[PDB]
RNA sequence: GCCGACCCGCGAGGGCGGCUGGAGGUAAGGGAAGUGCGAAUGCCGGCAUGAGUAACGAUAAAGAGGGUGAGAAUCCCUCUCGCCGUAAGCCCAAGGGUUCCUACGCAAUGGUCGUCAGCGUAGGGUUAGGCGGGACCUAAGGUGAAGCCGAAAGGCGUAGCCGAA
RNA sequence: UAGCGGGCGUGGAUCCCUGGAUGUCCGAAUGGGGGAACCCGGCCGGCGGGAACGCCGGUCACCGCGCUUUUUGCGCGGGGGGAACCUGGGGAACUGAAACAUCUCAGUACCCAGAGGAGAGGAAAGAGAAAUCGACUCCCUGAGUAGCGGCGAGCGAAAGGGGACCAGCCUAAACCGUCCGGCUUGUCCGGGCGGGGUCGUGGGGCCCUCGGACACCGAAUCCCCAGCCUAGCCGAAGCUGUUGGGAAGCAGCGCCAGAGAGGGUGAAAGCCCCGUAGGCGAAAGGUGGGGGGAUAGGUGAGGGUACCCGAGUACCCCGUGGUUCGUGGAGCCAUGGGGGAAUCUGGGCGGACCACCGCCUAAGGCUAAGUACUCCGGGUGACCGAUAGCGCACCAGUACCGUGAGGGAAAGGUGAAAAGAACCCCGGGAGGGGAGUGAAAUAGAGCCUGAAACCGUGGGCUUACAAGCAGUCACGGCCCCGCAAGGGGUUGUGGCGUGCCUAUUGAAGCAUGAGCCGGCGACUCACGGUCGUGGGCGAGCUUAAGCCGUUGAGGCGGAGGCGUAGGGAAACCGAG
């Protein structure tokens, strides 16, 4: 701001017998780098969201996908090993082309890795769910680990 | 952040369990002598209202 | 330290912009500014006609500095990425299924 | 950005076209704000207004000839002319630090010009056993071992010490 | 920073990474001077044919500590630097209650000195009412309650409890020897030493009965190993056609992936390149109880005693300050002064005090953690983008300004690479004119864009009978677009026509600011309530810190707050 200027409190002008305007110390927003006023700061955008309604949304989100019928929870996979070929062939198994999205859901280190580089395979897993993620994406790939995750998440 | 909440007002007022700003009469001490029980019983209590709503914004947090 | 590009000092092929699709001579590497040149940008430079080092009419040039990431490795095969190898005596870099890199001096 | 005699909105504005320009842009659905100028004798910036006008810095003054160079009353070489001489001549202390000296140079600075410099680029120059100051002296004064005192800082301060035209 | 130039690299160079030499003089400066980089010497060696001059190397400051026969010294340390974070001796005023002296900013700036990656504190002479808790810092909440006040503005506890974190040992005095001086040689005044012991259910000293012990707690102490920091290393996968100066683009076919993070490349690239995901490494200097060892050390009953158990202290009174506490019944507690004990029958609180009753051990110390801050470093952004962002994107804490203190700036762009325009023409050059060059030469050397203000060239149109907020309306004349009708704009004739903004009951005003034009430019942030509302739950709604988790990843966590009953000053009653 206008007080934390790398200058001083020097009131150079008098007030009376001068010429042009009337000013205190150089530090004022009426000049150059002279501190601005009320603007941008390294602040904090944050607040609270009641679990109930919040988790309503959680359920509701996957529920909205459960309102279009775009999900699947495979047990064991053909692409268990974190290599691309097998996982793609298995994507052909489940019925997945090459222009979609993979908020997958599922919890398997192997799976997440191979599916991390593959372009349209943004990959999501369950210990940290997200409803933004499902709205923007589309494929609850699943193990019931993530579904059982849903259960104790929205229990009530 | 945490503000004062003023206890002068609190130490001389009492709203009616909602927001109807109500209290005590004004004008004792320097009367008496020349009168009777008339204004005596009548000094008892008071109503208070209208601008005491602004006064109701004055007090704030505690309610009480 | 930290100038480990992908070039050394011999011969390689070209895919640039000026004359994209040629090949590189001995390849004078100078400097660490990624400037590289073989016979590439053979334009024409001035230089005054003065009697000293210059003829009565000074107006000629040849090879001229150029960008480094404009070329690709090769070997007795075609021209593929150079993957390195421990010779357990020295250390060079073979080629996809095939071979040669610095293997002209007992490598 | 430029230009517009075309399209759209009651409007701020939105679209299309060509030239300039050469590597970005960012819908619809949303959102986060240094966000909208024309003034504040605004901060700044650029540039005009008077304006070919007042002035070229003490009313002691130049002339020619010749020379140089693209360019001369403006520099220079000699003939000629006036002004000072308690100073307007010479020195020292002071201060300024290459300004010096020379070859060249005018784009600046010079209150025009300038081949000229006191400016410029580069080189080259400042010699002490005797001058002058330091390997000698103190004065006012200061610092300061000691000492007195101050909450802190430090004040006060003997012997000593730096100290001068 | 180009160069001349003459030299070094697979008998392995620049180079970074490590240690060491070098480290001249100034600099707390330090022999001693002293105006900052100069000068003067006592001393040991060295050099000059070297005594007389000079340098080379060695030395030479002050305060605080123990030994040193007071001796000379020997060993020790010391000062001065520092952005903010912490502690202390003192210490303002601006302002604020719209006045002003108490109350306020404020113990904030300031001065000095100190201390450390932490500081500070810490084992209860504690809370305060639980006959209950159980060392210290931070947080949240208790609660803005309690409580203070020209009862004015305003100032603000802790206990509670839920979290971050958890660490515990000694002294003095008693007491037992031992060494040294004195001396009223005493069975003595003390002190240099060692063991003795540390208490709040009171402990122990010492003396006697138990049996008093290998083991046992094991360090904050020493010793290591794994692991971290300052050079590096492997690295998935593409080939052709094409517009062009350049393709990566659009197309064909093929591939890569623990790698689609980004940057480069003449442009927009997973597949060309540093690298990414992942995986891997150190001789040198430093880091580490995590695993471990050992070491320092620390662990047991009872009788009698009765020795001690912190002295100008505790305690009283006057002058004090903190604590929410302003003179209040003021308690505790920190101390200017005067006064002045005790040894567990010892003494500090429970808000004067008395009583009771609980609480509790002073007047001698120490202790990691958690906590804070940000110059330097990495991380990384609904952060800015050459008047912004630091005043500094560049030879900026620099040009310039004050005697100095101090004030302090303005300022980024050719290309992809200089290929930076050779040869020639006007000139004295400066600048141009042909060239070459590159896609591009209004990309040509201050070189992306290049508005307007402001200054100019030709030409198309008007204006010399004219009275003016210069504009607008009808018409016409002219020049150029339009096939048509139309239209540009030039402005002769007439109808009309009292500047912009401020301040005013009221202005074109001779009450005011403005040269023009360009830009930076002013209603905001966490929370605190209030009305509304779009939603959730609805007699129920909701978490704080903080914890597992994230590589832009969620979840959790009942401490606490409120709504449900109000009312009485209270005691208390109670839909009364």
């Amino acid at each position: 701001t206008r007080g934390e200027v790398a200058y001083s409190g020097r009131k150079i002008w008098p007030q009376k017998h001068t010429g042009r305007a009337r000013h205190g110390d150089i530090g004022a927003p009426i000049f150059v780098g002279g501190g601005v006023v009320f603007g941008p700061k390294p602040r904090d955008y944050s607040y609270t969201l009641p679990k109930k309604v919040r988790k309503k949304g959680l359920a509701m989100a996957v529920a909205d996908r459960a309102r279009e019928g775009k999900l699947l929870l495979v047990e064991a996979f053909a692409g268990v090993n974190g290599k691309t070929k097998e996982f793609l062939a298995w994507a052909k198994e489940a019925g997945l082309d090459g222009s979609e999205s993979v908020l997958l859901v599922t919890g398997n280190e192997l799976v997440r890795r191979a599916a991390r580089n593959l372009p349209w395979v943004v990959t999501l897993a369950p210990e940290g769910l997200n409803v933004y993620d499902i709205v923007r994406t589309e494929r609850l790939v699943m193990d019931l680990d993530a579904w059982e995750v849903f259960q104790n998440r929205i229990g009530g | 952040p945490k503000m004062k909440t003023h206890k002068g007002a609190k130490k001389r007022v009492k709203i009616t369990a909602s927001g109807k700003v109500v209290a005590m009469k004004t004008g004792k001490r320097h009367l008496n002598w020349q009168k009777s029980g008339k204004e005596i019983r009548q000094k008892g209590r008071k109503f208070v209202l209208a601008k005491p709503e602004a006064e109701r914004i004055k007090l704030l947090l505690p309610y009480e | 330290r930290v100038k480990m590009h992908v070039k050394k000092g011999d011969t390689v092929l070209v895919a640039s912009g000026k004359y994209k699709g040629r090949v590189g001579k001995v390849k004078e590497v100078l400097p660490k500014k990624y400037a590289v040149i073989v016979e590439g940008v053979n334009i024409v430079k001035k230089a005054v006609r003065v009697s000293p080092k210059y003829p009565q009419g000074g107006f000629i040039e040849k090879e001229a500095p150029l960008h480094a990431s404009k070329v690709r490795p090769i070997c007795p095969a075609c021209g593929k990425p150079t993957r390195v190898r421990k010779k357990f005596l020295e250390n060079g870099k073979k080629i996809r299924v095939c071979a040669k890199c610095g293997g002209a001096l007992d490598t």
